[PDB]
């Protein structure tokens, strides 16, 4: 899920952080887009991905409706936009 | 309706981490694979 | 003169005559755009200016080890094979000396000169094509480095030359690199210290079959994780891991047995030398960080264990190469020198590697040296270089392509042709019935024909043009044994096309003969119909006797009717006796596969020699090489 | 129950039941002489007392590296192949540890134990057959060394066992060799110092894939000349050479530049240290003798130059092995462990090596580990051991023989079968027309079926018995797609034999069906005759539907009429439009090779999927593995 | 020194004698190496008891004070091999073969030869001995808890590595490349090697200067510390065998001050 | 601070249905980006105890003080 911040986020990182012995050197970056994971799925047992479930229907058209409805709400919860709240500088999200 | 083994473990850890009393109990190992409270 | 697209034109050569008239004649048949080159110096190859072709045109090797003077045409994908193993290895080394900094820095020994004659100078010249400047990004990579070494007149061509003259005083051969658009005058490649301008544009990756996987992951793990960006979550995890490893070292120091030892060994050291030091047992990873010892692990799905399967590790080592090829070097031209990949590789994995090399776009430029036909199962749009068995080191080059007509039979065609490339004499037969008979006859006559270089390649339903053109260009002797066939056009009655004659004529370059009509009564059926067709076949064979004579010169042996009738002429009484039939030829043709096996089983050694020595089966003598 | 000759007998098994009744039943079907063993411990293999069989019966490996518990049958000539490269290498090492003194002297590390579990005991037991004592000289070699370790009751069998228990105190695994006729009690092999009695009888020659020729000639040149007799004339020549080399050294000392250097370098040494010595420059060969540096030179006839090529060095290095094999070890049993000979070997040389291994008698006993089908082109009277792709390391063994019936087609049969051995699923088809269609259909549907282990093996004119028996014994899945065929008997009219049905019945073990008669009018010919036969084929297919049902269980797919009719049942409408002929089936059968190619060219992706999904072409699904 | 190794060291002896090992390359002569031992002070010397226990009946009460360990070798011109046969006994005229099974014999149980060469990598030296040093020591409940705690920490390290986006991205991408190469149900993971094998696999000594936070792998610092490990093992590694040290040219690349320090260790 | 959700007994009801905040870091000695802890200084032992006592309360009252209702974007 792609959500943005009004004020760009200021933070400092180390490109020497992967190694311990050498002295750390600081470098600034400015991130305005925050990404949160909302849907992961696998056809089979792979890593920690949840295995997708087979669509079931009492009738072929009933199965079609189940597939159609499931896709609509799943897609809707992804397409609909979310932005942070300035009232709490990013503690919670809100519709823009 | 039978709950999953891993899901069963997760809720106990989440609640134990939530409302234990540091006066009387402490958590030493707090890991996804194991949990110990002393 | 040989065209760029495989066209061949014959011209008369005259002594004390300028080549301008021949150039004008060739241009009129097809001047500033075209360039004429002979053996790598400006058969005569042509350069058709702005065409869709490889950057690499050809390479010339002079006085380098085996190569007295060798000019080899090139392409993006090149496969080198042949019996001369030293020739193949030295060819790859000549490329490394020209383009690889690590090999070049060692200079040339006395042995690196031809016949150890240090008086002669070593020359390795690579010719490049820059005509497709705007279409190709790799051309722009080369042009940016080259800068002013080019000339607007010769903006399409470019040369990279390596020269070396031995220094008898210093016992050293110095390699000097030159480049430029004009071959007569080439300027030295500029450079500072150990590196030169050429090392910035060209990257040579030498893949050897014996490569340790963890060694391969060791060098590249640095780039793979610094190139990618790091967000806030990764930085927090990175710092968290450092805390975890620090706690591991702290917990190690808290153990009684470890604390006891390091206290004792410290006292032992203090007694040895009065120095104010202490000895601590700390984990090496926890000191260097997790990055120092991270390695890939093959994890079977559904299995928790981590495994350090040899074949699994061998194949995945190529996956790292594939992964790096996508994103490791976007700023340089990468040339892969893959030498004998089939070593200790299962044949199923050899086919998998073949698909990667030719079907995929991962390895844009490579030079592949192979001994196994399986690596050529998917070959297409590649240049085949064959090193002849002679010690003189002759190299024959062919640009291999599969036309759109052969696209549906490409898989079957490539599998058969790949084995024929590793042969000296190839006999082209039609089906298994010919193969069954010829294998039996050769077994009794010349049982080790395969050892000497013979090969029985069977082709069916296709013209011989694809096979012959490839074999002829590579210097492999090709013999065609076909039979005179009449094929009926679909939807048209009583009209046949000389399919057997047309295939041989197409090999000669002549046009296909027109279809002829044969009038038969409706009552005439079965054997009567067949013998009527045989009569027409005999008449047609006699009518075109001049063309048949031409075929014999081109090692094309056309049967008057078919192989069975030729076989009957060679051994009539024997075939009639074992077939116990009034007409053995008709019976043999009823079930070709089973009856030929039965005939072959009952054949004697004398009959096999009769077939071998017969005039009709002269192809067998040609295949054997007698 | 598995017989020694390949015959298999099935017996029902109960629970809590002695095996004596089963042994008695088998003896009655075919008791003291026969011996029953299961997985190398006394399907169960049998013993056929005194035969001409190999001395080597089987080998059992327990807890050694990969091999948790593996029993492999053996023969004089053994070929081991498969995807599991580690399993193949470790199998050869298990033989070296048992029989090679040099490997055995190093003991077992912790890694040599299965799963690194040192608590388990490594066991490597080799079972030998001594029944043919009077006719085999190598048996006499073994029993002469063994002496009293045998028993008269078990005079036919013998065991050589390797035992090792890890010593956690010493971090060492000691190898203890035992032998004897009874497996329950084996005595230690007697020995003094480093050698034991077993090292006197067994000689293991490990032919590594890459060897230095001059290295190989260096050690053996000592024996080669001393063993031969030296007459007086040779003695005079030997003394004359010594005089010549002495004169060479004397002449070197007479040179001014040599005398000048050695005089002053003596002064330099004397100034360094007041020692009364002199420094002389002598040729090393003239001091050691001509024998010290004598080496073979490959001299091409008609050329006076002497040369140290490379492939010829590999080939000639084998002839040294050939020469030594004839006349070096006449007092011991020589076992050759040839590992991956095809490495950096031309395919023509691989066939030459194949002929040496199997056709010749040079290598009586050997274990060959190979990845290349070319080394199996001449295979015959050999034991094939296949290591399955699974990590568990299963080994399937088959004793490969070619019958006298197949002797005439042995060369063609072996070439086709050798590639099929390196496959998981093999589909047996008749000719190239089936191959052309299936290759096109698979290319559109499952293009990488060859990568996954699929293989299209074409067999024609022969029964499937030879191919299936080999493939089934090796654990390779075999699928057969044949067609119901009627073959007319020679010399008889109107009578046909169910050749298509008989081949499938022969696979099931059933006897061939009797020939049937067909009555047709003389006028009925051509198309009318063909459709009449097709009607009978349909009737026969319906009549034997029970047998056809049995075939489907055994992955045998018999066409009702032929492949063309099955093809019409799937894409008939597509066949009609592309052919534009009235009868696509009849037209396709007129010229099978050319018409199939034309049809394959015009086939679309949808038609290929229609053929793949059709019920008649279920063999394609089986070959793919879906 | 080699003659001593051939007699007492199993590793050197197992290779046999070449043609060059014979005097003047004359293989007709028999190589003979005899070591004479004194067992008179049996009641006081514990190492004498170690030898007597292994020897068992090879001794004679008449010659209970003297013992011989002999090595004989006659070249086999047929096999181009010189077999080493070890004999022992109290009487020199007749010596019985040293009993043994497989590769080891009774002599290898009593005698341990430690060959110290000047070029010895310290981390190499610590590699084999670290196994013994920690298994022999007693492990209490508190140490057992620390073992389990460390194993949890290393497991969390591997788990945290898999949570990195750049690590997750790569192993997902290369898994697809491997799957494209061949259709095998296989996943690729990037795990720390130490965390898989445990902290014990890669633990090494770090020479830390006093008052200094940094950890350092000086060369002479290592050479001296390598000897102290030998001293530490000498105290407690082999209490059941006679240990003979073959120290060859210790002064190579050793400062003269360290040479005197080594001299004090050897003699004082 | 764990402001993700109010604590007692919600994970169960969510199952039946079917930004991180840094508030205090400290380290005895320079390590990564952690701030350096200040060494407590007191003229008298009882004076020091009172000084560090009041330092603990205000710091830890900040730690244990509840979450903010967050009117606009609330729980989501």
């Amino acid at each position: 899920k792609v959500l943005e911040l009004y004020k760009p986020h200021e933070y400092i990182v180390d490109l020497n952080a992967m190694y311990k012995r050498r002295k750390p050197k600081l470098e600034k970056r400015f991130q305005t887009k925050r990404e949160v994971e909302i849907y992961k799925v696998a056809p089979k047992a792979y890593q920690s991905y949840p295995i997708v479930e087979p669509f079931s229907g009492k009738d072929v058209e009933d199965l079609k409706s189940n597939i159609k409805k499931f896709l609509d709400d799943l897609m809707a919860k992804i397409n609909e936009p979310l932005v942070e709240c300035k009232c709490c500088k990013g503690r919670g999200v809100i519709l823009n | 309706c039978y709950l999953s083994q891993e899901e069963s473990y997760k809720i106990i850890r989440n609640h134990i981490k939530a409302n234990i009393n540091p006066k009387f109990a402490r958590i030493t190992s707090d890991y996804d694979f194991c949990l110990t409270v002393v | 003169v040989a065209g760029q697209d495989g066209s061949v034109v014959q011209f008369k050569i005259k002594r004390h005559t300028p080549l301008s008239k021949l150039m004008k004649a060739y241009c009129e048949r097809q001047m500033r755009q075209i360039r004429f080159r002979f053996d790598g110096q400006p058969t005569i190859d042509v350069f058709q200016q702005q065409t869709g072709g490889s950057k690499f045109s050809n390479i010339t090797i002079k006085n380098f080890r085996n190569f007295e003077k060798v000019n080899i045409n090139l392409d993006n994908k090149n496969v080198i094979f042949g019996m001369n193993d030293i020739g193949k290895t030295n060819f790859l080394y000549a490329l490394r000396f020209l383009l690889d900094k690590e090999i070049r820095k060692f200079g040339f020994n006395k042995s690196d000169y031809h016949k150890h004659d240090t008086s002669k100078k070593i020359e390795i010249i690579l010719t490049l094509d820059l005509s497709n400047y705007e279409k190709d990004e790799d051309t722009k990579k080369l042009i940016s480095v080259v800068k002013g070494a080019r000339t607007s007149a010769n903006a399409d061509v470019f040369y990279i030359a390596l020269e070396s003259k031995y220094d008898d005083k210093e016992l050293y051969g110095n390699i000097i690199l030159k480049w430029g658009s004009e071959l007569d005058n080439l300027i030295d490649i500029p450079g500072r210290g150990n590196i030169n301008a050429l090392d910035n544009v060209f990257k040579v990756i030498y893949i050897n079959p014996l490569v340790d996987l963890d060694k391969l992951f060791a060098q590249n793990k640095k780039y793979i994780f610094e190139e990618s960006q790091g967000n806030e979550s990764d930085e927090g995890i990175l710092n968290n891991i450092k805390s975890l490893t620090d706690q591991v070292n702290q917990q190690i120091g808290e153990m009684t047995i470890i604390k006891g030892f390091q206290q004792e060994i410290t006292s032992e050291y203090r007694s040895l030398k009065k120095e104010e030091v202490s000895i601590e047992l700390k984990s090496e990873m926890a000191i260097k960080g997790f990055f120092s010892d991270i390695i890939p692990y093959i994890k079977k799905d559904g299995d928790s264990n981590y495994y350090p399967g040899d074949g699994r590790r061998k194949m995945l080592s190529y996956s790292i190469y594939n992964y790096l090829a996508k994103k490791k070097y976007e700023d340089k031209i990468v040339i892969y020198l893959i030498e004998e990949p089939e070593i200790s590789l299962h044949r199923s994995m050899q086919i998998a590697l073949s698909k990667q090399l030719f079907e995929q776009s991962t390895y844009k430029y490579f030079f592949l040296s192979t001994h196994s036909p399986e690596l050529l199962y998917e070959m297409d749009n590649t240049r085949l270089i064959r090193v002849h068995s002679t010690e003189k080191v002759v190299c024959s080059s062919h640009m291999y392509n599969v036309e759109e007509a052969y696209g549906s039979v490409k898989k079957k065609l490539n599998k058969a042709l790949s084995s024929a490339l590793f042969a000296e004499r190839v006999l082209l037969i039609e089906g298994p019935s010919e193969k069954i008979l010829f294998e039996k006859v050769l077994d009794e006559v010349e049982p080790e024909y395969e050892l000497n270089g013979g090969f029985l390649l069977e082709v069916g339903g296709t013209y011989f043009n694809h096979y012959v053109c490839t074999l002829n260009d590579l210097g492999i002797t090709h013999i065609i044994k076909t039979d005179n066939d009449l094929k009926s056009k679909k939807g048209k009655k009583g009209v046949y096309e000389l399919l057997g004659l047309n295939r041989c004529l197409n090999l000669l370059g002549r046009e296909n003969l027109d279809e002829i009509t044969i009038d038969i009564p409706e009552d005439i059926k079965g054997k009567k119909k067949k013998e009527r067709l045989n009569e027409r076949k005999k008449e047609i064979f006699k009518q075109y006797k001049n063309e048949v004579g031409e075929f014999l010169g081109e090692r094309i042996y056309l049967s008057e009717i078919d192989l069975e009738n030729d076989l009957y002429s060679a051994i009539g009484e024997s075939m009639k006796r074992i077939f116990e039939n009034e007409d053995p030829v008709h019976y043999l043709q009823k079930s070709k596969l089973f009856n030929m096996v039965e005939l072959v089983n009952n054949l004697s050694t004398k009959d096999c020699f009769d077939v071998f020595e017969h005039e009709k089966f002269a192809c067998l003598k040609e295949l054997v090489g007698s």
